[PDB]
């Protein structure tokens, strides 16, 4: 490494791995962490949480108009009553897609996403391409997901710059006559709750 | 800070790498899972960070070349290391030495310890969260529907005011209440809460573009002025 | 383009690496010297690039991670490769294959050819340069001392209008004359010259800062509006 | 490489080296370049040009008031008459440091620098730290070079956004009584002609 140019040389990903193990080891040795505390977190985010919680909310809104109306009027109260509350989900707002309004959510500055409701974010949601472009050329971005909106549909992009979080309520598709709430929940994709996809008819 | 993390409106980052959700694997290496555990385990005890403001500035301070190459959970490792050293929980030299041990010998055994009371404490944090909503005695400066102009300010510390939104006209959409103020709290300078607003910006104002597009952004009161 | 190259006003890049001029080596690898030769040799013949506008956009289009890690003459290699392929001088597949040959066998011999007439041609370019000054029939829109406002525009192709200077009040310092217009010329869309101005901006206007500092920037007429 | 994350993986500098050789080889084979054409360029920039040309101009301005005045009135004409003209030096302007005005030059967008007058730029001039910071916090930057200006000295930063180029004319220091023009030229540092240093008394 030429000392004029240390900034050309990234840390290898092996460094981050080693550093993680070093932090773990030091913190356990000093009594700050425990094996089981670390494992508890991993279990929570990898397995206990996930987009099935948002899917339940969407299916309930589709099946129960009174619930939908309460959800849109005061989502924080409603979601908390359902138990979809916790770290990074203290203040969750629901934004409704309509025929002429399409909502898309981002965290341009990082990765913010309502874990208690949706679980961990998509890979692409955290990376620069989506974050940089969706606020400026959302139609071009949405086309890369297969969603080609007419010029006449307004797009609202929601940048998660505070601790307030946003979840998109997608429209129920055609072809779903007679489906139960549980069957409808199975149709609700993670991507539809971010706004990068509509729901296909079955 | 006007850093590499503040990407909104940038060009050149390329296509989004679409993947089907069922195929969008959470973790491909064990250390990624560990990163997640370290963050929440520390934050639940107020070690290095009391909430996410301190968390975020440690990521923002990464070398740009590291920010772009570490992968996402590398950011999490970076900020845990930064904040634990900055607050005096860990010594930098000890941490660097131990890092070198694991780099050279990656199969080095990790010490084991069970602490069920700590598990309960961590759970409680995961369940109760860390709401930043506060009350202040002042009234809001702005009202729903008011046209404001965001300031041209360039904080050198942490801020939640993205560059693309600065010196722009917008319209107040909602007054949320007073929230812990990141630009102070990230630096351990007090919660000092201020009214938080949702503000709508039109594409024509942000970019000069001709689209039926808008951006809703949450902005603290001190980021804005009346017109 | 709002790319990684447009760094003015960014934070996080760190200290400047001071070195005494006598110790500030030009080249530490032979390929760096070669890069320099390739650029000028091609440009002197109009191969891939007729002037520096085409040169610059090829650098600006680099992946951000490559821009920050290639080292400086890596930018030069990137743009030569980009422009020769884009204009059809070289075939991308042939170039990639030959790259792989040299990667695997770096001591592979380079073909030798003497062409003293080409040397003379290259010399002439080095000596005569490529002035972009032109004449147009229109008169300048702006005058020395006029207060202007720079536009809020976001070209997705090449531009010389740095982000930090956009949507700002400034004062015309000089009218240079009409110069080849980069935002068109970089894309081979014509010289289409426009009046070029030097414009002074105060620190208070650019940054909100309190210093006796100013920035002089050269801006084409279409980047600005009257007040 | 996980195809979700190709942008995490830079090209190695060995790739750029290989690519350079590939370009050279193809262009020579196709009759576009020659060995001697490539070498001629390298000789020109590495050896024929350099900051000694600017130093001559500075020493002449210090020793010949009539020359200084003509240089500042019409630098392009004057520099061309001296032969300091060519590629990336077609339009060179000289900006004079004074007791209360300090000039500093940058190319925030890249690296632009008047090769016919000064040769190739410094390492640091082309790198992001200098380019990003000097337009916003020039006093902090100049301190990293050892130049600590009083708050009362105005700083003018010149961003080389067009093909117009700028060279700083530094002030003659104390301690130089009786020096010849040639001796004075030896004092003129490259860095003083960019504005990141004053000239020290001998
Ligand atoms: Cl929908
Ligand atoms: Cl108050
Ligand atoms: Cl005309
Ligand atoms: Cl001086
Ligand atoms: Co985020
Ligand atoms: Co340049």
């Amino acid at each position: 490494i030429d000392p004029r140019f240390p900034h050309h040389h990234p840390r290898p990903q092996s460094f981050w791995e080693a550093r993680a193990k070093a932090l773990e080891s030091l913190l356990i040795e000093k009594g700050h962490l425990s094996s089981d505390a670390i494992e508890r977190v991993i279990k929570h985010y990898e397995h206990e949480l996930g987009p099935m919680n948002g899917a339940k909310v969407v299916a309930k809104a589709w099946t129960d108009p009174a619930f939908k109306q309460r959800l849109l009027e005061d989502s924080e109260t409603v979601l908390r009553e359902l138990g979809y509350y916790g770290l990074q989900g203290e203040h969750i707002r629901v934004v409704e897609n309509t025929d002429t309004v399409h909502n898309v959510v981002v965290c341009t500055l990082c990765s913010c996403y309502p874990w208690p409701l949706l679980g961990l974010p998509p890979s692409w949601y955290k990376e620069p391409a989506y974050r940089a472009r969706v606020v400026k050329e959302p139609r071009q971005v949405l086309k890369e997901f297969g969603l080609d909106l007419p010029d006449s549909v307004e797009i609202r992009v929601w940048d998660s710059s505070s601790e307030i979080r946003f979840m998109v309520l997608p429209q129920r598709p055609e072809g779903t006559e007679g489906m139960t709430e549980e069957e409808l929940a199975k149709l609700v994709t993670r991507d539809s709750m971010i706004g990068v996809a509509k729901i296909e008819p079955p | 800070m006007n850093g590499i993390h503040d990407v909104g409106g940038m060009d050149g980052f390329g296509k989004v790498m679409y993947v089907k959700e069922e195929e969008d694997i959470y973790f491909t290496h064990d250390w990624e899972r560990l990163a997640l555990g370290l963050v929440a385990g520390c934050m639940a005890q107020g070690l290095g960070m009391k909430a996410f403001d301190e968390f975020r500035i440690g990521i923002e301070l990464m070398r740009p070349v590291d920010y772009l190459t570490s992968s996402y959970y590398g950011h999490w490792i970076a900020t845990v290391a930064y904040n634990l050293v900055d607050t005096g929980v860990l010594d930098e030299k000890e941490l660097d030495e131990r890092t070198e041990v694991f780099s050279k010998k990656p199969d080095t055994k990790i010490p084991r310890r069970e602490d069920p009371a700590l598990v309960k404490l961590v759970e409680k944090a995961l369940n109760d969260g860390l709401s930043p909503l506060r009350e202040i005695s002042a009234s809001p400066r702005f009202k729903v529907g008011e046209r404001i102009k965001t300031k041209n300010i360039h904080p050198t510390g942490h801020t939640r005011f993205p560059r693309y939104a600065r010196d722009k006209y917008g319209v107040i959409d909602e007054v949320y209440g007073a929230h812990v103020f990141p630009d102070d709290a990230a630096h351990r300078k007090g919660e000092n809460p201020q009214y938080l607003y949702r503000v709508r910006f039109e594409a024509e104002e942000l970019w000069g573009y001709k689209q039926k597009d808008s951006v809703y952004i949450d902005l603290w009161e001190s980021y804005m002025e009346p017109v």
